[PDB]
DNA sequence: GGCTG
DNA sequence: TTTTTTTTTTTT
C-alpha cells in the first residue's frame, strides 16, 4: 500500500505526525515509489514541511532522472489522491507494511551474506558481516515499531520509575563480603563482567578465584580457558579448594591419599555444584561454539550453568566479524556484545578478564583510558574491576581493585579496596 | 560464481527489455538491448547498447550510451527486488551446406580487361593469376537472395568483389563481398552457406613450410602460404598447422587494438612478425605495394627474417609498441 | 515555475509585497509567460493593484498581440492556480528561479559581448558594453537575493536592537532571586554556563536544582547523565519537585498514594515544563551525539528543548580530540568549544559544572588561577559559578557562591553570596 | 560430497563414531541421498551395528520406493568404495556440509514463516511459528559444530588429572640451578620463552648461553641467526664450549693441536646433541620458512631440534603482514603468535631475545613496560626475563637478571638474581 | 611436464618431502595447471596433507572459477595416475623444468620492466 | 634518428669527438645504417681522418656489396645534411638511442642463451 | 638535540630511531666540550662495541687537529 | 555491427 | 579506533 502511505503522507497532517520519523527510503520499492519518497523526504529536509503536489511537480522537473523513472514518478504523483478512512487503520497498516518491509530486507541481507560466505578468499567482499552475524540482524528487523523510546520522560514515565524504586532485581551473591557490598548483593544473571588487569598480574587468579567460590555456593560453573590447559586451570581450582599450594602439587609434597581423602570429603558435602572446565585453541572459539558447548552439555550430561567464566575476551573469536576484518576495537566490542547477549539468552552471570594498556602496567591508578583493544567494552559491560598490583602490593601480598565501571551500585564509594590476593593457593582473601 | 543461472535470471529479468537480442554464439551469451537506465541513444532509437554478457566468469551488464556497467545481480536488486530476492535464494538453493552455383558471378580472370573493377583491382595490383578465385557481382543483392533468401528485403543490383571460402576440400561454403565503391554499409560482407562454415581463407592452398595468417584475403594474395581468418573472433584451436602457423598483422605500432592481439597470441607462445625493422611503413603489405612500390618477393624475405616467438618476440614486441 | 509564480502573484498578497520589487520582465521567457507578466505589470503601473482574472483578460482583449500570442497567454491565464502553497518554500523557490534565470541572462550577455568583441572594429554595435563591462554584469547577476540578511547592521537594524533590550530577548530567569541580580535577568541563549565545586560540594545537585527550577517556569530541559541513570536523575528531580527527601524514596517512607497525588498535582498546573533525561556511558558521548539526541527528539517527541543540561564536563568526550585522558585539559578545552558552539547553534543555555583546583579545594576563596581547567573554561564559559561548602556553611546548612567570570554582567557587583543548600532535597534555597 | 560421507559412514568405524551422533536426514538431499541415509539409519536403529552393502541392498529390497527413487538408490549404493581419505579433512568437510545444509534449511523455515505470516489469519497454518521465532531458529542452525567433548570436571576426573600432575615429560631442564628453581624444573616445551635487554648488552650472549648448555644435556639445539654470521655465532659456541676465550680465538693463543683435542674429547662424550647454526637475511624469514627448514633438517639429517633458538623476533618477517603493512603492535604480536604455534606444533622449547626501549637502556631496572616492539609479545611470551647492567656491575662482571613475566612460576619469589656472565667466553655463570 | 609432477606430488610421498619445499605457483601455466597447483596448495596449507582424487574434487566443487577453468581442472585431475617411475629421473627433470620456468618468468619481467621504463 | 647521428658524424666535429669511441655497429640496424656506419668506420680507421659525402661514394664503389642492400646504402647516402643542430639536445638524444639499442641487444643476447641452454 | 652541548652522549641520544644502534655493527661517539676543544681534543665513547668489550677503553681523547682534518693519538 | 571493466 | 616510535611544545 505505498500509494496510500505516499498520498496520506502528503495529504494528512495526523498521519505524517505519526508515522513520519519511522519512514525510511528502505521500504519502497525501487521504482516510482523510492524516488517519490526521494523527493518528499529531501522537501522535508529543506523546508520541515509536507510538500504539495505542486511542490512535487517542481522537484522532479528539478531532479536528474531517467526518462523511465521521471514517467513512473509523474504517474505516481499523478495517482495519489486523498482518499477519506480512519486514521487507527491507517496506522497499524502502515506499520505491519513496515515490518514486512524491513524483515524482507533482512532476508535478502542475510542470504546474500550466506553468499559471500561460501566465496573462497581474495574474492570474497571485505567488511560484509560474516554467518554469525545472521541472526542479529534478524532481532533488529522485528524490533521495527512506530512506538520509541529516546529519553526517560519526567511527568510521562513516573509508574515505571515508581516500580523501578520499589522493586529490585535478583542478585547472584558473591563469597566475598567486599563484592557484595560494593554490588548490593551481588551480580544479576543477564550481565557481562569483566575484571581488568594487566599481563601475567592476577588475571586467571581472580577468575579462578571466584569460580571455586561460587562452586561452593552449589552453582554450575563452566569455565572455558582460551590460554590455558584444562588440568592447569583445574589444578587452580583445586588449590584454592584443597588448601594446597600450587608449589606442593608440583613438587608432589601431598600424596595421592591426602588428594583422594580431600576430593572425596568435598563429594560428600550437599552445598557443592559441578565446575566443568573446556579449553579452546587461541582464536578458535566464539559465542556460536559456546553455544554448541551448552547444549551439548544439556544433553549428554545434563548440566545448566549459571556462572559461565570466559578467561580472556581479547583472544575469543569475534563470532560477527571475519577474521582480520576490522580494528582492535571493534572486534573486541562485538565480542562483548555477543558474549552479553549469550548471557542474555543463558541467564548465566558472564565473568572475563580482559587486557590493559601498556601505560597501566606498574601504574599505581588506572581509569578507562587504559584499556588496551577497546575502549568500547567498559559501555557493553555491566560491571568492570581492575587489578594494580604495581610494585609494593606484592611484597605485602595484596592487591588492589579500581571499581572502572560498576552499574550494580555507585562506582564512587568503595572505589578503591585492597585485596589480599594469596598466589599459592590462587585465593582472595579480605583484609577485614 | 554460477554462470548459468545468472544467464537464466537476467533472461526472465530482461525478456521485456526494448531492443531485447538473444546475441548467443556457440560459445557465449550475451544479450542485446535498448538500456532501461538511459534509454538508451535519444536521437538512435534501434540503438540497444545494454549488454549483457553471460561469457565473463559473473554475467555483467554494461551500457554503451550512459556508460552504466555493473554485476546482473547489482542491477537486479536495484531495479527488480522482487525476483532479486528469489535469485539471491536461488543461489544458495543450488549450493552443413556447400555453394554450387554463382548467379550474377563473372570471375575476374575470364573477365574482360576492359571492365573498370579490373582496372580497380590493377590499381590494387592484384597477381593476375589470383583473379582466378575472385567473382564479380552486379547483383550482389539478388545472387545472395537467389542463393539465400530473405536476406536482402530487396534485390538492388549492387556491384561487389565476391571471393568465395573453400574449405580443406576446396568447397566454397561462404563467400565475401567487397564493396567497389568507396561508400558502403560493409567494406567486406561475409555471407556463409552455413553458420559452421571455415572463417580461414586460402586453407585449400596452404603448402608446405610455415602458414602465414594475415587479415584481408587480397593480401595473402601477394603471399605464399598466406591464409585469412575472415573475420570472427581470432581463436587458436579453430587455427590449424598449430605448430608451423605464422602470425601476420597490420603494421600500425600505435594501434591499441593490434597490439592488444599482438600480445595475446605471444603470451600464447606464437609465433608473431615484427615490422619494427621494416623498410615500408605503410599500414598494409598492399598499401606498401601500391605506395612504397613494396614487391611480394623483398616481404617474403624481410618476413622470413623477422618471425620471432617466446620472450624474442616478447621483446621485440615492446620496442614496437610505441 | 512560471505558472505558480503567476497564480501567487495574482491570487496573494504577502507574496506580491514580498517579490514583486525583485520582478522583471526579462525573468520570464520570450513567450507566453512573458506576454502575461508585461500586462500585469502594466495592469500594477496603471492602477496600483493586483489585477483580478476578468481585468487580466479585458487587458489582453485590450492589446496588441497576434493570433499565436493571443492563445497563448489566453490558456496561460486559463491555467492559473489558487491554491495556497506555503509561503517560505514559495518565496525561496522563486528566489532560485529568478536566480537562475539572472544567471543565464548574464552568461549569454557575455558571450554576446565576447563575439561582438571579435568582429571587425569599423562593423559592431556601439551599444554593446565594452570586454570590460564583463566583470561588473557578472556581478549584477550574482547580487539577486530576495532578501538581503548577512549579519547585524549597525544604524540599519538599530530599531530591532532595542526591541531586543526591552524585550530581554535573550535572557532566561532563574527562579532564584541572587542568580537574576547578578545576571541582569538571568541567563542567555546560546551561551556555556559552568559550576565550579570545592571541596563537599557535588556537581549534579546544583544541576538538578536549576532544572527543577527551569521546569517550574515552564522551560522544556534536557538532562543527559554520564555517571547516573535516568532514574536516579530522575529521583533527584523527583525530590526537589515533590519535597520529598532522596533517602525517603530509598526506605519507603513515602507510599504511592502520595507520589501520586503529588504527580498529578504538578500535572494539573500548566506552568509546568518537559524533564527528558537521557543517559549516556563516561567518554562516550561527545558534542556530535548531542546533536543527533536532538534531532531525534524534535523528529520523534516533538521535543525542542531551551535548557541542556549535561551532568559533567569532564566525564564528556571532546568530538575533535577522539583521544579521551580521565582528567587532561587540551580535552576540556575542546569539550567546552564544542558544547558552546553547540549551544550557539541550537539557542539553548547550556549548563555543566567542574571540579575546582586542589588549592581551590583547600582555600575557601577560589581564584581563576586555582581552577582545575586553566585558560580553557575561563575562556569560553561566558558564566562560571563558583560553589564553597566548608565546615562552618555545612553545619548551617549553607555554601558559599562565588562569581569567578560574569560574561554577563560585572564580576565584582555581588561576588559572595550563602545559598542555602539543602542535600536531601537537592535544592537551593535563598538566604534573607 | 554425500556419496563421500556415506561411504565412510558404511566402510569406516572411527568415521561412524564422531559423525554419526550429528546427523539427519534434512541434511543430505531430498532425493536417493536422503533414502540411502534414511536406510542407513533404519538399519542402526533396528541393529546397532554399520550396515554393509549387501544388508543395504536387502533392507533396499525390502523397503518400499516408487521406481525413479529405486533407480536412485541402486545407483547411489553401487556407488561406494571404502578409499581411506585422512580423518581431518575428513571431519572438517563433513562439519562443513552440515553447516552449509543446516543453514540453507533454516534460510528457508524462516521465508517460509515470513510467507505464512503475511497470509490472513484464517488461511495460515497454526503449525508454522511465528516470526518472533526467526532469530533462534537462525541461532541454532549456528552451532552444529562436531565436538563431542565436554572438558574436566575437576570431581569426575580428579584421577585423571592427578595423573596428568605426574606427567612432567614436558619440563625442560636449564644446566642452571638458580633457573630450574625460577621455573620449577625447567622451561616446557611448545613455549614461547624471551630473553629482553637493551642494545649490546649480552641477548645473543645469553642466546648462546643457553644453546650450549643444552647442547651439553644431549638436546638438539637449532640456533636460527637473523644478524650474525654462521661462523661467528659458532665462534662464540666454541668459546663457550672449549671455554679458552674469544680474543684468544683470533690472537692465536690457541694452537690447532689443543683446539682439535677439545673438539675430538667432547665428541667423545655421550651425553653431547647436535647444533645447527643457520643464518637468515633480515626481515626474510618466519615460521613458514622455519617449518620448510625443519622439514628440510630432518630429511636430510637425524635432526629434530628439542629447542628452537630465533636470535631475535623483531628481525623476523611476519607470515601474512607483508614487509609494511600495518605497525608494530600488530606484525610483532603476529610474529610471536606464529612463533608460539610454531613451538606447540613441534613440542620445542622457543628461545628468542627483544629489544627495549630507549627509556631503559641506561637504567638500573627494566619493566615490562619497557619493550621496544609490540606489547602482544609480552603477551604470547611464557618466561620473559629481563638482562640489567650497569656500571658497578660490569665491574663485577655481574649481569642482574629480573623475572618479567613468569608462567612456569611465581614471579616474584627470586624476583632479581645475579648472574656471573663472563663477556670473553660468552657463558653464563651461577652465583653461589 | 606438469602432469607428471602434480601426480607425483599426489601419488608419491618421497618426491612431495623434496620437490614440495620449492614448487610455487608461477611455475606452471595460466590456466588449468595453476589452478590445480593452487587447490593442492590450499588444501596442503588447510591440512598439512596431500591431498588425494577425491579431495581435489571435492575442493574444486568448492570453488568460484567459470565453466572453461572448472572443465579444464577437472580433465586434468581425471588425467593424474600414478606411473612406475624412479626419484632420480624425477628431480633432475623437475629441477630442470623449474630452472627454465623461474628463467621464462625472469626474462618476461625483464622485457615488462624495460618497457615500462621507457614510458 | 640513425640519419641525423650519420649526419652529424660526416659533418659535424665536436659531436665527433665525443660520440665516436661511444660508437658500435651493433648499435644501429642490420640494414643500410649499419652498412654505412661500417663504411664510415673503415675509412677513419683507414685515414684518421671523418670521410666525405664523395670519400662515401667511392668506398661504396671499390668496396661493394649485394646490389639489393646496395641500392639501400646508396639512396640511405642522399639525405645526410649540416642541419646545425645544438650540440647538447643531439648528444643527449645519441646517448639515448644508444642505450635503447643496447637494452635491446642485451635482451636479445640472454633470450639466445636461454635459447640454447634448452637445446 | 638533548646531546648537543653535553659533556657525555648516551646510546640512547641516537637521533633518528633506536633500530639504528641494533643493526650496526660498531659505534663510535664523538663528544666535544669547551675544555676539550681548547686542548684540541675529542672524547670518544665506545657506545657499541661489537668486536670487543665496550667497558675497556670506553672514553679515550683522540688529538683532533680540525685545521688538517686528521685525528692523532695522543700515546 | 560490433565495441566495456 | 589503538599502537608505536621521534620530536616539539606546553602545562603544571
Ligand atoms: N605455578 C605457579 N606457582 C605459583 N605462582 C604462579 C604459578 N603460575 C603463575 N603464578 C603467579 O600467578 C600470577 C598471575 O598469573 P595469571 O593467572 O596467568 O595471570 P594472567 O593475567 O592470566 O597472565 P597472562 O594470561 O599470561 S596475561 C603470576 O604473576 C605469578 O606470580
Ligand atoms: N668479540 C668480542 N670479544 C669480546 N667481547 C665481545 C665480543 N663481541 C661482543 N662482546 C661483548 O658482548 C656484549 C654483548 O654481546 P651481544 O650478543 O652483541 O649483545 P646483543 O647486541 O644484545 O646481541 P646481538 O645484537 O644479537 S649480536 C658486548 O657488550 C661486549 O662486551
Ligand atoms: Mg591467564
Ligand atoms: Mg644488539
Ligand atoms: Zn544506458
Amino acid at each position: 500500500m505505498v500509494e496510500i502511505i505516499l498520498s496520506h503522507l502528503i495529504f494528512d497532517q495526523a498521519y505524517f505526525s505519526k508515522v513520519w520519523p519511522y519512514m525510511d527510503s528502505e521500504y519502497f520499492e525501487s521504482g516510482p515509489a523510492k524516488n517519490t519518497f526521494k523527493l518528499i523526504k529531501s522537501h522535508v529536509n529543506e523546508y520541515h514541511s509536507v510538500p504539495s503536489i505542486n511542490a512535487l511537480n517542481v522537484a522532479l522537473e528539478n531532479s536528474s532522472f531517467t526518462e523511465t523513472e521521471y514517467s513512473g514518478v509523474k504517474t505516481l504523483i499523478s495517482k495519489l489522491a486523498d482518499s477519506p478512512e480512519d486514521h487507527s487503520w491507517l496506522v497499524k497498516e502502515t506499520e505491519k507494511y513496515v515490518q514486512q518491509r524491513a524483515m524482507f530486507n533482512a532476508t535478502s541481507k542475510i542470504i546474500e551474506i550466506q553468499t559471500n560466505a561460501e566465496l573462497p578468499p581474495e574474492k570474497r567482499n571485505k567488511k560484509m558481516p560474516d554467518v554469525g552475524a545472521i541472526p542479529d540482524i534478524m532481532r533488529q528487523a522485528l524490533s521495527i515499531s512506530f512506538d520509541s523510546y529516546v529519553g526517560h520522560d519526567w511527568m510521562d514515565d513516573y509508574e515505571a520509575r515508581w516500580l523501578s524504586y520499589m522493586n529490585k532485581a535478583r542478585k547472584v551473591p558473591f563469597k566475598l563480603r567486599i563484592l557484595n557490598k560494593i554490588t548490593k548483593g551481588g551480580a544479576e544473571t543477564g550481565t557481562l563482567n569483566v575484571l581488568m588487569a594487566g599481563v601475567n598480574v592476577g588475571k586467571s587468579l581472580g577468575l579462578c578465584s571466584l569460580a571455586a567460590d561460587y562452586l561452593q555456593l552449589g552453582h554450575n560453573v563452566l569455565y572455558i580457558s582460551m590460554e590455558m590447559a584444562e588440568e592447569v586451570c583445574a589444578k587452580r581450582i583445586d588449590a584454592n579448594m584443597l588448601d594446597v599450594s600450587l608449589d606442593d602439587i608440583d613438587d608432589g609434597h601431598i600424596s595421592y591419599a591426602e588428594y583422594k581423602g580431600k576430593m572425596e570429603k568435598w563429594r560428600e558435602k550437599s552445598t557443592l555444584g559441578r565446575l566443568i572446565v573446556k579449553q579452546y585453541p587461541t582464536g578458535g572459539a566464539d559465542a556460536n561454539t559456546f553455544r554448541s558447548l551448552l547444549n551439548e552439555l544439556k544433553l549428554k550430561k545434563n548440566f545448566v550453568p549459571t556462572i559461565i567464566i570466559v578467561d580472556y575476551l581479547g583472544i575469543c573469536k569475534s563470532c560477527r566479524i571475519r577474521v582480520y576484518s576490522e580494528n582492535s576495537y571493534t572486534t573486541v566490542k562485538a565480542i562483548a556484545e555477543e558474549l552479553r547477549a549469550l548471557a542474555v539468552e543463558t541467564e548465566t552471570v558472564l565473568w572475563t578478564a580482559a587486557q590493559v594498556g601498556k601505560q597501566a602496567w606498574d601504574s599505581s591508578d588506572v581509569n578507562m583510558s587504559d584499556i588496551a583493544e577497546s575502549a568500547g567494552l567498559p559501555a557493553t559491560a555491566d560491571f568492570m574491576l581492575a587489578v594494580i598490583e604495581t610494585e609494593e602490593l606484592a611484597a605485602a601480598e595484596q592487591q588492589l581493585i579500581k571499581q572502572i565501571k560498576s552499574r550494580y551500585g555507585d562506582k564512587n564509594k568503595w572505589n578503591k579496596f585492597l585485596m589480599g590476593v594469596q598466589k599459592g593457593n590462587q585465593k582472595w582473601v579480605e583484609i577485614e | 560464481s554460477i554462470p548459468w543461472i545468472d544467464n537464466e535470471f537476467a533472461y526472465r529479468a530482461l525478456a521485456h527489455l526494448p531492443k531485447f537480442t538473444q546475441v548467443n554464439n556457440s560459445s557465449t551469451f550475451k544479450l542485446r538491448f535498448r538500456c532501461p537506465v538511459c534509454g538508451d541513444s535519444k536521437t538512435d532509437q534501434n540503438k540497444a547498447r545494454g549488454w549483457y554478457y553471460g561469457d565473463n566468469n559473473e554475467g555483467n551488464i554494461h551500457c554503451y550510451n550512459c556508460n552504466y556497467h555493473a554485476p546482473i545481480g547489482i542491477y537486479l536488486k536495484e531495479f527488480e527486488p522482487d525476483l532479486y530476492r528469489e535469485y539471491i535464494f536461488e543461489i544458495r538453493k543450488e549450493k552443413k551446406k556447400i555453394i554450387k552455383s554463382l548467379p550474377s558471378c563473372v570471375r575476374l580472370d575470364k573477365l574482360a580487361e576492359d571492365h573498370p573493377i579490373i582496372k580497380y583491382v590493377k590499381a590494387r595490383c592484384i597477381p593476375k593469376d589470383k583473379w582466378k578465385y575472385l567473382w564479380f557481382t552486379t547483383e550482389w543483392p539478388k545472387l545472395v537472395n537467389s542463393i539465400a533468401p530473405g536476406t536482402y528485403k530487396k534485390e538492388i543490383s549492387e556491384p561487389r568483389l565476391v571471393i568465395p571460402i573453400y574449405n580443406a576440400n576446396g568447397k566454397a561454403e561462404s563467400f565475401q563481398g567487397r564493396a567497389l565503391k568507396k561508400d558502403a554499409p560493409q567494406k567486406y560482407i561475409t555471407i556463409e552457406a552455413y553458420p559452421e562454415a571455415t572463417k580461414i581463407y586460402g586453407v585449400e592452398r596452404v603448402k608446405d613450410g610455415d602458414v602465414y595468417v594475415l587479415e584481408g584475403p587480397i593480401d595473402s594474395l601477394f603471399i605464399e602460404n598466406g591464409i585469412a581468418i575472415t573475420g570472427g573472433q581470432l581463436d587458436l584451436e579453430v587455427v590449424p598447422f598449430k605448430d608451423r602457423r605464422v602470425w601476420v598483422l597490420d603494421n600500425e605500432p600505435r594501434h591499441p587494438d593490434t597490439i592488444k592481439r599482438m600480445t595475446k597470441l605471444v603470451d600464447a607462445g606464437e609465433r608473431v612478425m615484427f615490422w619494427d625493422k621494416s623498410p615500408w611503413k605503410s599500414k598494409d603489405v598492399n598499401d606498401m605495394i601500391r605506395k612504397e612500390g613494396a614487391t611480394p618477393e623483398q616481404i617474403m624475405e624481410y618476413m622470413k627474417n623477422n618471425i620471432a616467438q617466446g620472450l624474442m618476440a616478447k621483446m621485440r614486441l615492446s620496442k614496437y609498441a610505441k
